[PDB]
């Protein structure tokens, strides 16, 4: 058996960053270097591990989070980063001990009057945890009025769109991440590199 | 420990214009060089690494490239706030070493400085000495010439300078001249002017006050 | 928010020690991902660098080879504290003392590699004299268009001030000149700003000035005498 990681990274339709997909690899074989030797990928840091020290390694679980952003964001999938994403939408534990790989996909998730299917947070009274996923679609509120179910005075929709145009700037082209997250518990180590 | 070489020390451009700063290395950093851009009274804020790639929040104009000794950073549009201090830092072997520096001024076009002549406080006064201020707030090119006369006589010495650095959205100074007299010696003159000459300025400009 | 912000005296006399602290907020010390470095500028000058502190006692410090013999770095988990000691201190350490980060990683072809120096403190002026400290006095220089006020930062030491307008309110206009050293061995800043002859009736201006080394701060309301 071979860990299917072509089946998160060359997939037909990636998830917005408010509701990245987390796929468990798991009871298998994995040959990172066909990750590592691929240059299709515009930011490939490893943070904790070695991508060449990784073939050799073995883990129990590997978790590999997909999501598409915007250029200007990638930076924020990284260890004590912050700003709308990484506050919002997808926060990275400051003891990341993972990888994050990110390539550009202006050419598939772009529209000519724009990608407005990708989502992303821009409103939340609390920062997000570590891991965390936050689809609740429940109005905000920046004052003393209670919303009730209303978008107005100091009351939004917590979600925005992106406007994902193909003419715009690499700035704001579609990137696609992912970032694989590695387990060690007291349980049978399944996801074994070739060695 | 690698020696970093910047070119050129100071560098005027207009706005608009392109600006080209060159760091030179003793061994071959590998594409091991950053940027750093160090405004007035900020810390420096890195704007380029891995010699090419642009932090975020960083402009367009901005780029940079280079490889082995040779490592170039360019501003194509040379705006009114990129006006600072720009160094280059390897990381190849430590420590890593940082360059001398290139203070990349703007060039505006003439302005004529505005005079403004504040007299001593009284609480001053009170304390055994006065200082009268003389005030140029907006003036390019930083070049003026501020004179006092106490009683009209044309007294040098007491008086000290200071300018500040270029406006990032006017690239104008503005300079700050400081009489100093004991609270005795002031109360035997009335009359305390500054003159001031200046390019803008076809002739000199002298704000008064009498005590 | 990773937020460094750098703590410590300002007058360390000549042959002493300097113990400097560097809070960090919204950040994990303890992180194997955040390798932190004390980079000093003296005062027109280049850049330094001091050493490193990165966990993974796991505290495997890397100082500069120039400044080995008496720097001293250390990290507090509890307070989220690095610091900073430099010994038998001469008058060429003067300098600002900035706190950085940098966020290491591993490349694709397998590098401990660093994007650079991240994110960066306000900065600490140290100035190593045996002059004993000396708070500012404030003093209102009043308007006689856009009119001029200010305020007059005299006699104090060591360096610096900081002059804000309004408590950060008022910043356009604001010109908040270098510092001059004046014949009697004290500093004297001045701080002004142009407002339109309108705006003396219609807002109050206050200059506050912080001198942080002698913990003296006051704020002087510049008001049209006559
Ligand atoms: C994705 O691209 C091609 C699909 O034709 C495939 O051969 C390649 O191995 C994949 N690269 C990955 C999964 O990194």
């Amino acid at each position: 058996n071979l860990c299917p990681f072509g089946e998160v990274f060359n997939a037909t339709r990636f998830a917005s960053v408010y509701a990245w997909n987390r796929k468990r690899i798991s009871n298998c074989v994995a040959d990172y270097s066909v990750l590592y030797n691929s240059a299709s990928f515009s930011t490939f840091k490893c943070y904790g591990v070695s991508p060449t020290k990784l073939n050799d390694l073995c883990f129990t679980n590997v978790y590999a989070d997909s999501f598409v952003i915007r250029g200007d964001e990638v930076r924020q999938i990284a260890p004590g980063q912050t700003g709308k994403i990484a506050d919002y939408n997808y926060k990275l534990p400051d003891d990341f001990t993972g990888c994050v790989i990110a390539w550009n996909s202006n050419n598939l998730d772009s529209k000519v009057g724009g990608n407005y299917n990708y989502l992303y947070r821009l409103f939340r009274k609390s920062n997000l945890k570590p891991f965390e996923r936050d689809i609740s679609t429940e109005i905000y509120q920046a004052g003393s009025t209670p919303c009730n179910g209303v978008e107005g005075f100091n009351c939004y929709f917590p979600l925005q769109s992106y406007g994902f145009q193909p003419t715009n700037g690499v700035g704001y082209q579609p990137y696609r991440v992912v970032v694989l997250s590695f387990e060690l518990l007291h349980a049978p180590a399944t996801v074994c590199g070739p060695k | 420990d690698i020696q970093m070489t910047q070119s050129p020390s100071t560098l005027s451009a207009s706005v608009g214009d392109s600006v080209s700063i060159t760091c030179r290395a003793s061994q071959s950093i590998s594409s091991w060089l950053a940027w750093y851009q160090q405004k007035p009274g900020t810390a420096p804020k890195l704007l380029i690494y891995k010699a090419s790639s642009l932090e975020s929040g960083v402009p367009s104009r901005f780029s940079g490239r280079g490889s082995g000794t040779e490592f170039t950073l360019t501003i194509s549009s040379l705006q009114p706030d990129d006006f600072a201090t720009y160094y280059c830092q390897q990381y190849n072997t430590y420590p890593w070493t940082f360059g001398q520096g290139t203070k990349v001024e703007i060039k505006r076009t003439v302005a004529a400085p505005s005079v403004f002549i504040f007299p001593p406080s009284d609480e001053q006064l009170k304390s055994g000495t006065a200082s009268v201020v003389c005030l140029l707030n907006n003036f390019y090119p930083r070049e003026a010439k501020v004179q006092w006369k106490v009683d009209n006589a044309l007294q040098s010495g007491n008086s000290q300078e200071s300018v500040t650095e270029q406006d990032s959205k006017d690239s104008t100074y503005s300079l700050s001249s400081t009489l100093t007299l004991s609270k005795a010696d002031y109360e035997k003159h009335k009359v305390y002017a500054c003159e001031v000459t200046h390019q803008g300025l076809s002739s000199p400009v002298t704000k008064s006050f009498n005590r | 928010q990773v937020q460094l912000q750098e703590s410590g005296p300002g007058l360390v006399k000549p042959s002493e020690t300097l113990s400097l602290t560097c809070t960090v907020s919204g950040g994990s010390v303890s992180s194997h991902n955040f390798h932190w470095s004390w980079i000093r500028q003296p005062p027109g000058k280049g850049l330094e660098l001091i050493g490193e502190i990165y966990y993974s006692k796991s505290r495997t410090t890397n100082y500069n080879p120039s400044l080995k013999s008496r720097v001293t770095m250390s990290v507090d988990t509890s307070k989220n504290q690095v610091s900073l000691k430099l010994g038998s201190v001469t008058a060429a350490d003067t300098a600002v003392y900035y706190c950085a980060r940098e966020l290491y990683y591993y490349d694709r072809s397998g590098y401990y590699v660093h994007d650079g120096f991240d994110i960066w403190g306000p900065g600490t002026t140290v100035t190593v004299s045996s002059a004993s400290t000396k708070g500012p006095s404030v003093f209102p220089l009043a308007p006689s268009g856009t009119a001029a006020l200010g305020c007059l930062v005299k006699d104090y030491f060591p360096e610096p001030v900081t002059v804000s307008w309004n408590s950060g309110a008022l910043t356009s206009g604001v010109h908040t000149f270098p510092a001059v050293l004046q014949s009697s061995g004290l500093y004297s800043l001045s701080s002004v700003v142009t407002v339109p002859s309108s705006s003396l009736g219609t807002q109050t201006y206050i200059c506050n000035v912080n001198h942080k080394p002698s913990n003296t701060k006051v704020d002087k309301r510049v008001e049209p005498k006559s």
